[PDB]
RNA sequence: AGCCAGGAUGUUGGCUUAGAAGCAGCCAUCAUUUAAAGAAAGCGUAAUAGCUCACUGGUCGAGUCGGCCUGCGCGGAAGA
């Protein structure tokens, strides 16, 4: 009955739909998904992750994987600086996906996590040292 | 011959302004449009346009049929307008439009920003579809070509800018 | 194929299927599948057989110039695409319904069933013929006369009269 | 009837149902369970007799297992138990090997009453006629 | 493409056109059938 | 010529067949379902394949097809 944290590695790479990634984790691993962060773009378009519970956006910088990059936050989820820093196009897809996410996922519950029934899912990149 | 010997029927609405060897058609939409001809003689009259050769020209007919078709597509040009549509394929692609200049992301180290020409506009109903209407058939066809060009469809996975009328062969890599 | 000779042939035969014919159905067939043949020929296994044909001969110029076997009002019955259905043996009944319930399942358009020969005229699918050898519809038709039409009105007050 | 959705046919004989070496992970890999291919089969297989080849549709949706509507066997294998040789062709038309007649193969064409494209009970005769000539069998009609 | 001195259509989807002063084969199915100098 | 349709069933044919259910294979190519449909054209399959071709119907509505005898041209054709 050991608890599981989930880390979605390799956001530097062109990946699958993180929605679909949640299905594969719930369906095939028989365990609930509770997103904590959410990727904004992937591959050449990875811009960072929006934290769902802190409501802010940590901005990914390319190739600082050897040390820890400068923590660069954009506060609001509708902050027009998220549009400026990420492009308003990608910024809306963040907003859209987040809508769908809330209707098909889970709030992180500490009790169910310790019971091994939901996993806190973090999206990141261990190579870029971002999300760790 | 044939296509040439066919009618053209100027739909009630188009101006049809035949000034010697210069035909200008305007209607509903479309900034007019006015091309030229040569060995073909065109004749208005009634509710149509007739196209025929012209003694002394062996180009005749052939030049006349292309006249027809052209002129033909010019009517319809300002009438119904003209089609388009391209879809992007492959993770991390997607297009924008933000005025009359389309912004493209295609896995280079830079966006592309292609700027639409005169009488032709386009929208991105989806991150991954460009639909561009216009009057000048000869021009949409171009801007399509020109766009698709930034990243023609590779024949292994299919990534790149397709039309929809696409066919994408796609084949397997050499055995091991 | 062949020329003028092959022409006449298909007709005289196809049109003798209208002269010596028990029945006649004209069905336009846009999007005609082979399942199509797999049907009127399946409904031929244990309910019909070779007593029926349906040669798509909207050759018109053929099937039509070749109805001097007397098939008037069929110039009107020569529009667009059609698949002539002609009967030789057996009753004229069942064959009609087959298409009636085929095309209504989608199975290609039915040309709104433009109607055909035997009575000789236009369009309006009726059900005269198929009600035969089911004369139990004349058993139920008598409506017991004195009794069934009785226990329905002479005896319907009580179950609906104590208001 | 519709068209395509899921169906195949790869067996050897009803004598040994749901084999492993002959087919195995090849008898079905799309929605068919390799072990569940010995329940709905023998429910009617062992119900009549085993021996003759029996292919069948594989109607598969997404509801766990699968449903196969069986029908008739190959009229070509009916020459190893009800005609002659254990084989078939081998040496086709280089010598008059086997020979059947009009008499035989009659009740063999009669069994397939729901599997014959010929309402004419007589026309559906020359159909299996070839099914006993695809190895070099003369006919003594 | 092939620059043979004899071009020849090979497949059934192979066309044969003259663009500029030069005969070419244009095959829609197979690109190995693409040809110039004919 | 386009464009609209269709292209099955005995028959998953048996077969030197590991497995072969039209197409590396063998030999066979016969008979039905019908307007046409080949155990046969193509892509290419773990094997089914999925999707498309000869051949027939529909639309359109006047020509269209390939050899022959001849005149004149094109490619083939790189050098200090
Ligand atoms: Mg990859
Ligand atoms: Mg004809
Ligand atoms: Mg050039
Ligand atoms: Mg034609
Ligand atoms: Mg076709
Ligand atoms: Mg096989
Ligand atoms: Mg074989
Ligand atoms: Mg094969
Ligand atoms: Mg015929
Ligand atoms: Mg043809
Ligand atoms: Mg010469």
């Amino acid at each position: 009955d050991t608890p599981i944290l989930t880390f979605m590695n390799k956001l530097d790479r062109d990946i699958r739909d993180p929605m679909e990634l949640l299905d594969e984790v719930e369906n095939e691993l028989k365990i609930g998904c509770a997103p904590i962060t959410w990727p904004i773009g992937c591959g050449k378009l990875f811009k960072g992750v929006y934290h769902l519970y802190k409501d802010e956006t940590y901005l990914y910088q390319s190739g600082k994987g050897h040390t820890i990059q400068e923590v660069r936050i954009v506060k609001g989820l509708n902050n027009p600086d998220l549009d400026a820093a990420v492009g308003e196009d990608l910024a809306q897809q963040l907003r859209d996906e987040l809508e769908l996410v809330k209707g098909a996922s889970n709030e992180f519950d500490k009790e169910l996590f310790l019971a091994g029934e939901i996993t806190p899912v973090f999206f990141g990149t261990a190579l870029g040292n971002f999300g760790v | 011959s044939r296509v040439a010997k066919a009618p053209v029927v100027v739909p009630a609405g188009v101006d049809v302004k035949i000034n010697g060897q210069v035909i200008t058609i305007k209607g509903k939409n479309g900034e007019l449009t006015r091309t030229l001809n040569d060995a073909v003689e065109v004749k208005h009259a009634d509710n149509t346009l007739t196209f025929g050769p012209r003694d002394g020209y062996a180009d005749g007919w052939a030049q006349a049929g292309t006249a027809r078709a052209l002129l033909n597509s010019m009517v319809i040009g300002v009438t119904e307008g003209f089609t388009k549509k391209l879809q992007l394929v492959g993770v991390g692609y997607r297009a924008a439009v933000k005025g009359n200049v389309i912004n493209l992301s295609l896995g280079f180290s830079h966006p592309v920003d292609h700027q639409l020409p005169a009488g032709i506009t386009a929208e991105c109903p989806t991150q991954t579809e460009i639909v561009l209407k216009g009057a000048d058939k000869q021009v949409i066809g171009q801007v399509a070509a020109d766009l698709r060009a930034y990243r023609r469809p590779e024949p292994y996975k299919g990534k790149g800018v397709r039309y929809a009328d696409e066919v994408v062969r796609t084949k397997e890599a050499k055995k091991k | 194929m062949a020329l003028n000779l092959q022409d006449k042939q298909a007709i005289v035969a196809e049109v003798s299927e209208v002269a010596k014919g028990a029945l006649s159905a004209v069905v336009a067939d846009s999007r005609g599948v082979t399942v199509d043949k797999m049907t009127e020929l399946r409904k031929a296994g244990r309910e019909a057989g070779v007593y029926m044909r349906v040669v798509r001969n909207t050759l018109l110029r053929r099937a039509v110039e070749g109805t001097p076997f007397e098939c008037l009002k069929d110039a009107f019955v020569g529009p667009t695409l059609i698949a002539y259905s002609m009967e030789h043996p057996g009753a004229a009944a069942r064959l009609f319904k087959e298409f009636a319930k085929a095309n209504a399942k989608f199975e290609v358009k039915a040309a709104a069933f433009e109607g055909e020969l035997i009575p000789a005229s236009q369009i309006d699918r009726l059900a005269t013929l198929p009600t035969y050898e089911e004369a139990i519809a004349r058993l139920m038709a008598t409506m017991k006369e004195a009794s069934a039409g009785k226990l329905v009105r002479t005896l319907a007050a009580v179950r609906d009269a104590k208001e | 009837a519709k068209k395509v959705q899921a169906y195949v046919k790869l067996q050897v004989a009803a004598g040994m149902a749901n084999p492993s070496p002959p087919v195995g992970p090849a008898l079905g890999q799309q929605g068919v369970n390799i072990m569940e291919f010995c329940k709905a089969f023998n429910a009617k297989t062992d119900s009549i007799e085993k021996g003759l080849p029996i292919p069948v549709v594989i109607t598969v949706y997404a509801d766990r297992s699968f449903t196969f509507v069986t029908k008739t066997p190959p009229a070509a294998v009916l020459l190893k138990k009800a005609a002659g040789i254990k084989s078939g062709s081998g040496k086709p038309n280089k010598d008059k090997v086997g020979k059947i007649s009009r008499a035989q193969l009659q009740e063999i064409a009669q069994t397939k009453a729901a599997d014959m494209t010929g309402a004419d009970i007589e026309a559906m005769t020359r159909s299996i006629e070839g099914t006993a000539r695809s190895m070099g069998l003369v006919v003594e009609d | 493409m092939k620059v043979r001195a004899s071009v020849k259509k090979l497949c059934r989807n192979c066309k044969i056109v003259k663009r500029d002063g030069v005969i070419r084969v244009i095959c829609s199915a197979e690109p190995k059938h693409k040809q110039r100098q004919g």
